[PDB]
């Protein structure tokens, strides 16, 4: 996940191990497969083979759709703008780095090894489009933003002369606990007003993002 | 169904109300789609699925569908009567005295703050 | 309604099937459905002995041993923290072999389910401190008891909750 | 002639070895004719221990204690400690679950055709009676069952200044206060690293009696 | 450092142990020291560390000076002197019965030595003397050296059938067409971790399988390659004069 | 061989910051018992 | 007839049952 | 805030559409009296949006059914989906 550890980079942090980001590499491939299993099995029961936009949008169905209509016209904020003004800097190409992780996304060119190494023995009768290529690019690339989010969360919330050979430029934030935990606390189950039936027994959903 | 008066035969309830064959019928055909769904992916556990790996093909034996039918009941269908469980924990409470003390003539409440005094409740 | 509902059921023509239902089903060497002989043979240890007809293969001969050690174990809830590794693979392989199965646990199976322990704990408890503040404080009994009423598919029925309503003694005692 | 009371028989059934005698001297434990020792192993013999100082017999006992004695051993014990600082007994019995027990070790055979839930459960109702001919069955009279002597009582009153007032017992745990208990030589453990610290008897002594 | 792959002369191991030892005051632990000196080489310079905290000054420690005792009878035993052996053993063990026993073994009348090893054993098993950790290890252990070197084959068959391991290979085995299927599954369950001496029974079984014709002849000119070349890294992992 | 309690501590330490410090004897029990219960369960 | 009644004495059964006991009793 | 919505929902400027005898009725049943007219209207409110939710939810997923870009019906099927996505459960009936 070579373009996902430049993804975690455009998040915030750097310095994954290959561990983090083939287990981020796995997550990915899981949400990505499930949506389009649901999307296909609404479109099949709509009755139609071919894998639409309108369907997937409405799958996301949430404050999520604002930002995706965006990625596809092109084709709280005050924190999101805070940060962004802290990071304003420069030299050793500072804001340079910034935007390889934003063109270097599957849906840039590599539409097709992204199909591929993701499933595709599903729909053999037909074959999507690229337009929703781009669009699971867009998804690909939140869903990593936010959960390096939750895991420099977590990682927070938890709180002589020098011989030399200490580079005293190596650092180990981010590792298989800290995204565990995030992952956990994104499946927030549900907002919790979807699993109101307080006073019950048994009990099984999946769940995206 | 006729059949489903039939079984209430069985249990001298010849008083129905004749929403309840519906009722059960819609749930037994709930339940046992349910159960024959998950014994249907156990059968493809056993056929090594993946975004790609191998095929899909049906036999459904008894075996899985027994595997399908105790997970439900892990945490559904109230089972035998534990009694042991009972006997010992019961004995765990039934071990220490009693109060063996005197009201005299009236009755003993929880002290107030474990009383409820049920006042109108208001902010 | 009796006689004219059986005669109903015969005007179906699966008449001869119901009239074939007579006998006793289960025609094995039995399916017991008492209670006293299902608790006892669900208590006892069992052992996974085995034939051998012409080869029966494995390559690693069946043992009870492993049973014996696996109910031996200081198990969790005596001692005060979650069990680390080794424990739990020893009681493992005491319900694999007890269960009938052969071969050594092999040392990812303990972690992934630490794992999800680990994660089932974090969410029951998230609940209960969800219940008792609403934006210092410490936590009692009564406020998991709470919680465990509100939500019980958390945890599945039997063992502790009769056990949870066989703990709530009282303040003086 | 009734003989089903607790002290009396301890006073009365005594003088005779059906027991299990226990031996104790200060550091291990032990019963019976055991090549072994129990330590401090507070796993089990607490366990026991907890019983034994009541007057309980525990679940366990029951199926190893008949398939060893064949008579002339049950109905209850009595057990047999000695110190090493005197010789001292006590009386254990039944608590419905050694009853239930006494059912269990029955269904190792003969599962089938047996009738379980039936005659298992009738057995219970003979045996019940035929332990029990000593049951205190005695009324005696309330000042609710007669008339002309009905109490009063003066704490569901209403004072005139305040509406009622009641009877509501008297802990001492106040609000905000502490809540329960709490939570709960490295020279030679680096000196004893990579240390990791009958049965042969058994099998020659079988051979040199042969 | 994987092996801490050394494994030749004069190597760190062996030059930073016996620095180790012209220094006074540092006491490093006993069963690493037994480790370090018997795995890459410098047995006796391991044995100037095991005799340095045994004899001297006291080390003010049972349980560090009953460790040093076993990591130092397993030195001697790996370089088979005996009269070190059983000199140090009857220095430290507590009963009378093995005090006896262990001195008609190195004698060598293997008639009374037994005796007085099933007469140990009774002394204990519900007697009142503790009798330690260690020198339960010799009874049970010389026991069956004695009932081997008076050849009883027949009366440690029966034993080593319920416990099970090399014992059972080895004395009924070489005491192989007929039962030749029971007898090399568990060589190959033992077969792992090789010796010197696993390799014989590996080889001998291949090579009465080319006298039925069921075993091929270059399988045992193979066999007796890769056998010879773990017995040579035994010869050199032992001191350079010919003890 | 290898040179040779903070796994529960660390599980609610890193819950919250207002304290809310459980009690053992009442609660941790609880909560070990179930531990143990998902357990076997699940391996059977 | 009267032949269906006495032939109706199926007396079903499960498959499999549950017997709740933890781990710290047995 | 909070408290505005404890100084509005006393006068008549914000009823809640179930009027208050039902859920008067409904407190009653699952066991709370109080001469307060707040709480009661509050419940009410909450009651009535979780429907909005699914409301909300039925018409989207019957938007999608057919032609993106005889009148409408409220169906089984939009049903099913709409509370599975919730925690309700499964709606799996049939005929015969």
């Amino acid at each position: 996940m070579e373009i996902q550890q430049m993804m975690f980079v455009s998040g915030e942090t750097n310095d994954p191990p290959v561990e983090t980001t083939s287990l981020i590499e796995d997550i990915v491939r899981s949400q990505v497969v499930e949506i389009v299993l649901h999307s296909s099995q609404t479109a099949l029961s709509r009755g139609t083979k071919s894998i639409v936009p309108e369907d997937v949008i409405f799958l996301i169905r949430h404050d999520k759709a604002k930002v995706n209509r965006l990625r596809t016209y092109l084709s709280s904020l005050k924190r999101l703008k805070t940060n962004d003004e802290r990071t304003k800097n420069m030299t050793k190409e500072e804001y340079v780095h910034w935007s390889e992780c934003r063109q270097a996304s599957f849906t840039f060119r590599k539409a097709k090894r992204f199909r591929e190494w993701c499933g595709l023995s599903h729909l053999a009768e037909s074959r999507p489009s690229d337009d929703v290529i781009d669009i699971l690019g867009f998804l690909t690339f939140e869903m990593v933003c936010s959960i390096t989010e939750e895991a420099l969360i977590v990682k927070m919330l938890e709180e002589r002369k020098h011989l030399f050979d200490g580079p005293d430029k190596d650092v180990r934030p981010i590792t298989s606990g800290h995204v565990l935990e995030a992952w956990r606390r994104l499946q927030k189950r549900n907002v919790e007003k979807k699993a109101i039936r307080n006073f019950q027994g048994g009990k099984l959903r999946s769940r995206v993002q | 169904v006729r059949l489903l008066h039939l079984i209430f035969a069985t249990q001298n309830i010849y008083s129905y109300q004749d929403h309840v064959p519906l009722q059960l019928m819609d749930f037994a055909y709930r339940y046992t789609t349910g159960t024959l769904q998950d014994a249907t992916i156990y059968s493809d556990h056993a056929h090594a699925s993946n975004a790609g790996n191998a095929g899909t093909n049906a036999q459904l034996t008894t075996e899985d569908i027994r595997l399908a039918i105790a997970a439900r009941t892990n945490y559904q269908f109230k089972p035998v009567p534990p009694k042991e469980l009972l006997l010992e924990l019961a004995a765990e409470r039934n071990k220490k005295p009693l109060p063996a003390v005197i009201p005299t003539w009236g009755i003993r409440l929880p002290p107030e703050k474990y009383c409820l005094t049920g006042k109108d409740w208001v902010l | 309604y009796e006689r004219l509902k059986r005669d109903i059921l015969a005007l179906p023509v699966r008449e001869r099937r119901r009239i074939k239902a007579i006998t006793r089903e289960s025609g094995k060497k039995g399916m017991v459905n008492s209670v006293i002989t299902q608790t006892r043979q669900a208590l006892i240890p069992k052992v996974p002995v085995v034939t051998r007809p012409t080869n029966v293969p494995g390559n690693s001969v069946q043992w009870a041993q492993d049973v014996i050690h696996g109910f031996q174990a200081l198990l969790a809830s005596e001692i005060y923290e979650l069990p680390e590794m080794d424990n739990l693979r020893t009681r493992m392989t005491g319900i694999s072999r007890e269960h009938g199965l052969i071969g050594p646990v092999d040392d990812s199976v303990i972690e992934i389910m630490l794992i999800g322990l680990e994660q089932h704990l974090k969410g029951i408890v998230e609940a209960a401190i969800d219940i008792v503040k609403y934006r210092r404080h410490t936590l009692t009994i009564e406020d998991m008891y709470d919680t465990l009423e509100q939500y019980p598919y958390l945890v599945e029925p039997g063992g502790t909750l009769l056990r949870l309503q066989s703990v709530m003694l009282h303040d003086e005692d | 002639k009734f003989a089903e009371t607790s002290e009396e028989i301890l006073h009365k059934y005594e003088k005779f070895p059906p027991s299990l005698t226990f031996h104790i001297h200060e550091n291990h434990y032990r019963f019976g004719d055991q090549d072994g020792v129990i330590p401090k192993n507070s796993s089990v013999i607490k366990a026991f221990l907890e019983y034994v100082a009541r007057e309980e017999i525990p679940p366990a006992l029951i199926e190893v204690t008949k398939d060893a004695g064949v008579q002339l051993y049950e109905g209850c014990i009595i057990l047999r400690i000695y110190d090493h600082r005197k010789t001292y007994t006590t009386i254990l019995r039944p608590t419905q679950l050694s009853l239930y027990a006494d059912l269990l070790y029955q269904t190792d055979y003969l599962q089938v055709r047996f009738t379980d839930s039936l005659s298992l459960n009738i057995e219970t109702e003979i045996l019940t009676a035929s332990k029990r001919n000593l049951d205190l069955s005695v009324p005696l009279n309330p000042h609710r069952a007669t008339a002309n002597l009905k109490p009063e009582v003066k704490y569901p009153y209403y004072d005139p200044e305040t509406d009622t007032v009641v009877h509501e017992h008297r802990p001492d745990a106040r609000g905000n206060m502490v809540n329960a208990d709490t939570v709960d030589s490295d020279y030679e453990r680096l000196m004893l690293l990579l240390s990791d610290r009958f049965m042969r008897l058994r099998f020659v002594e079988a051979w040199r009696k042969k | 450092y994987h092996i801490r792959q050394q494994d030749a002369r004069p190597n760190v191991i062996k030059s930073l142990l016996d620095g180790v030892g012209k220094c006074p005051g540092l006491h490093l632990p006993p069963h690493l020291v037994k480790y370090l000196g018997s795995n890459y080489n410098a047995w006796y310079g391991a044995i100037k560390l095991l005799e340095e905290l045994s004899e001297g000054q006291g080390i003010d420690n049972q349980k560090i000076s009953d460790a040093n005792q076993d990591a130092l009878l397993e030195v001697y035993m790996s370089l088979q002197e005996d009269d070190m052996f059983y000199g140090t053993w009857r220095r430290r063990a507590k009963y009378f019965e093995t005090n006896a026993a262990l001195s008609y073994e190195q004698i060598g009348i293997w008639d009374k030595a037994l005796q007085l090893y099933e007469a140990a054993q009774i002394k204990a098993r519900s007697g009142v003397f503790p009798f330690g950790e260690s020198e339960y290890s010799l009874w049970e252990d010389h026991w069956i050296y004695c009932a081997e070197k008076l050849q009883h084959w027949e009366i440690l068959t029966e034993l080593a059938k319920h416990e099970g391991f090399t014992d059972l290979l080895l004395e009924c085995g070489w005491r192989w067409i007929a039962d030749r299927e029971p007898l090399e599954q568990s060589v190959k369950t033992v077969m792992d971790i090789p010796t010197p001496r696993r390799q014989i029974f590996q080889t001998f079984l291949a090579l009465q399988g080319f006298s039925q014709q069921k075993d091929t002849l270059q399988d045992v000119s193979r066999l007796c390659d890769e056998g010879i070349q773990l017995t040579l890294r035994k010869w050199n992992a032992l001191p350079q004069r010919v003890t | 061989s290898q040179p040779s309690l903070k796994e529960l501590l660390r599980n609610v330490g890193a819950d919250e910051g207002d304290g809310e410090t459980v009690i053992d004897g009442d609660v941790e029990e609880l909560l070990l018992d179930l531990a143990d219960e998902f357990v076997t369960s699940v391996t059977s | 007839h009267q032949v269906l009644d006495g032939v109706a004495k199926s007396y079903p059964l499960p498959l499999e049952r549950k017997v709740i006991m933890p781990a710290r009793s047995r | 805030t909070l408290e505005e919505i404890l100084e509005m929902m006393e006068d008549e400027e914000f009823t809640p559409i179930i009027p208050d005898a039902v859920t008067d009725y409904y407190l009653a049943k699952n066991g709370f009296e109080t001469s307060d007219i707040k709480i009661k209207r509050i419940l009410a409110l909450a009651t009535q949006k979780f429907i909005s939710d699914i409301a909300q939810d039925a018409y989207e997923y019957s938007r999608i059914r057919s032609s993106s870009s005889n009148k409408v019906v409220l169906t089984m099927d939009d049903l099913r989906s709409a509370l599975g996505e919730y925690g309700i459960n499964v709606k799996r009936p049939n005929f015969y």
